[PDB]
Formats: C-alpha cells, sequence, structure tokens
C-alpha cells in the first residue's frame, strides 16, 4: 500500500513505448574486463535515440 | 523575419584563396546546416556545398571537392566557406541558402534533433542576398 502511495506521484512512461533505435558498440575505451562469466558480451551497455513529445 | 547576407565575395585570381562569410538572423543559427550553391554566367545553379546542424560531416560537390571547405560559427550565428587553389571557372555568385525549416515534419508531427536541434535534410527553403 505504502509503495502504491510513493507511486502515484510519479509522472507516467507509457509514450516511452515507442519502437527505438540503439547503438550496442559505443566510444568508451573498456568493453571486455578481466573477468568473463558470460557476462562481457552481453554487456548491456547500449546508448539509444527515441522520439519523445 | 529569417534573414541571411552574404559577403566577402570580391574579385580575386586563381591559384590564391577566399573567405566567403554568411551572416544569419531571426531564427537560431545553433543548428542550422546551411548550403552554399553558386551561379556562373551563362549557367544554372551549381551546388557548392554543404555542412550538418553539428559540424560533424559535411560535403562537397567533385568538382569543387578540395578546393572549397566548409565551416560553422553557433557563438557568431555564422557560416564560413575557405577556398583554396582558385579556378576561372569558379567565377559565380554565390547563395548561401537554409535547410528546410526548423524540424522535419510528418503526419502533422515535427520532430526535432537531439538536444531540440533544428535539422533537416531537404529542400532549401531560404535563399541570402548572395
Ligand atoms: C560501432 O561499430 C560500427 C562498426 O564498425 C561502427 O560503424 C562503422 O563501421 C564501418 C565498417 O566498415 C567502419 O568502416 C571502416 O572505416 C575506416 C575509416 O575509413 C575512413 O578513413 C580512411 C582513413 O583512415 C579513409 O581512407 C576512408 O576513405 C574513410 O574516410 C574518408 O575521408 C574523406 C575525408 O573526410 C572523405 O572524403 C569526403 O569527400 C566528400 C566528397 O566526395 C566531401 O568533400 C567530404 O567532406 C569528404 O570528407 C571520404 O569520403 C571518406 N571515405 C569514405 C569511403 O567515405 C576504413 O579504413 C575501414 O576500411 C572501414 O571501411 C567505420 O569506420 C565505422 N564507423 C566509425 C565512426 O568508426 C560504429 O561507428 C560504431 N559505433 C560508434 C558509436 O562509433
Ligand atoms: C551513440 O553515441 C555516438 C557517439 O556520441 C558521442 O559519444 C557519447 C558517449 C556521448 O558523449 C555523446 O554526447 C557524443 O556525441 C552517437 O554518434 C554521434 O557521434 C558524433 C561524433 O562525431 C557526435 O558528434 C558531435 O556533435 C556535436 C553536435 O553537432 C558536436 O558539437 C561535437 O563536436 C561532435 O562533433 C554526435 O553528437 C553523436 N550523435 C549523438 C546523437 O549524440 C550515436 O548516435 C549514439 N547512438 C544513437 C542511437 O544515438
Ligand atoms: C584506454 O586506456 C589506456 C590506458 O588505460 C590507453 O592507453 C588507451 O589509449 C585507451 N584507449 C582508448 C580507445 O581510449
Ligand atoms: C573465461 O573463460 C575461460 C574459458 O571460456 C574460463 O576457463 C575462465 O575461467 C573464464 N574466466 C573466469 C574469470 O571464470
Amino acid at each position: 500500500s505504502l509503495w502504491d502511495q510513493s507511486l502515484k506521484p510519479c509522472v507516467q512512461l507509457t509514450p516511452l513505448c515507442v519502437t527505438l533505435d540503439c547503438s550496442y558498440n559505443i566510444t568508451n575505451n573498456i568493453t571486455n574486463s578481466i573477468t568473463n562469466s558470460s557476462v562481457n558480451m552481453r554487456e548491456e551497455i547500449k546508448n539509444c535515440s527515441f522520439n519523445m513529445t | 523575419q529569417e534573414q541571411l547576407v552574404e559577403s566577402g565575395g570580391g574579385v580575386v585570381q586563381p591559384g590564391g584563396s577566399l573567405r566567403l562569410s554568411c551572416l544569419a538572423s531571426g531564427f537560431t543559427f545553433h543548428k542550422y546546416g546551411m548550403h552554399w550553391v553558386r551561379q556562373a554566367p551563362g549557367k544554372g545553379l551549381e551546388w557548392v556545398a554543404l555542412i550538418s546542424d553539428d559540424g560533424m560531416r559535411k560535403y562537397h560537390s567533385d568538382s569543387m571537392w578540395g578546393r572549397v571547405t566548409i565551416s560553422r560559427d553557433n557563438s557568431k550565428n555564422t557560416l564560413y566557406l575557405q577556398f583554396s587553389s582558385l579556378k576561372v571557372e569558379d567565377t559565380a555568385m554565390f547563395f548561401c541558402a537554409r535547410e528546410a525549416g526548423g524540424p522535419i515534419w510528418h503526419d502533422d508531427v515535427k520532430y526535432y534533433d537531439f538536444n531540440d536541434g533544428y535539422y533537416n535534410y531537404h529542400y532549401m527553403d531560404v535563399w541570402g542576398k548572395g
């Protein structure tokens, strides 16, 4: 109930659902760290453009 | 209104250089990728150069490629073209034309660029003095 109450004043993100275009490799130095646990390729870091009203 | 004024052009000789300055007013020049065009005696229009909103990329005709270099100045709200190795065939009136308004239109909805930039790649709506 308190979580819903704190959720109420938050602004909605419904218009964000439009289709976007993202790029995985970006202008940064490190992409493969010292450790590899099937997560270096799954970097979960992309930079993405999106239309907003 | 949105006005553009060219200057710096004058009589020159081949092999030298030239600085054509296109000042602008009446709008936010910080993101308006301008277009340098030329018109020779007894000839039609001929596109010279084009620069993006941010100056990242730029396009020059293969004939005029290398001889001219285009640049922008958002602080001055000005555009600049520096020549090099001028040729007698370059005799022309040079104009500085704007891009297709601020946003790009589609289905009555207008899109501005990143950081709300005035971008397009379309016809040239406004033309300068020359
Ligand atoms: C995420 O990864 C992606 C995948 O790599 C990134 O995207 C792009 O991928 C491409 C895959 O093929 C990469 O291609 C490589 O590009 C190499 C560099 O080529 C340029 O530089 C060499 C010199 O090192 C040059 O010989 C090449 O021709 C090219 O530059 C030339 O530059 C001149 C001068 O600026 C251009 O001349 C233009 O001429 C016209 C008139 O005709 C106007 O006057 C212009 O003003 C003028 O500039 C010339 O046109 C241009 N050449 C070409 C063909 O356009 C190359 O050596 C490799 O073999 C390979 O082809 C590409 O580099 C890569 N993008 C980047 C930015 O690296 C993606 O970018 C990345 N994500 C992020 C965020 O970066
Ligand atoms: C993913 O990111 C690239 C690179 O963007 C650059 O690096 C990021 C980490 C951020 O720091 C960005 O702020 C930064 O621009 C996007 O590609 C484009 O790269 C060019 C590099 O030549 C950027 O050019 C800049 O343009 C400004 C304004 O015109 C100039 O003042 C600068 O001097 C420089 O030339 C360009 O801005 C950048 N594009 C964008 C939209 O930021 C790539 O587009 C992006 N991926 C997606 C999907 O947008
Ligand atoms: C990455 O950082 C190293 C130093 O830690 C430096 O030598 C190298 O040039 C950097 N590479 C890039 C692409 O920034
Ligand atoms: C990285 O991968 C190799 C083989 O895929 C594995 O032997 C090694 O343990 C991995 N690195 C780590 C930190 O587990």
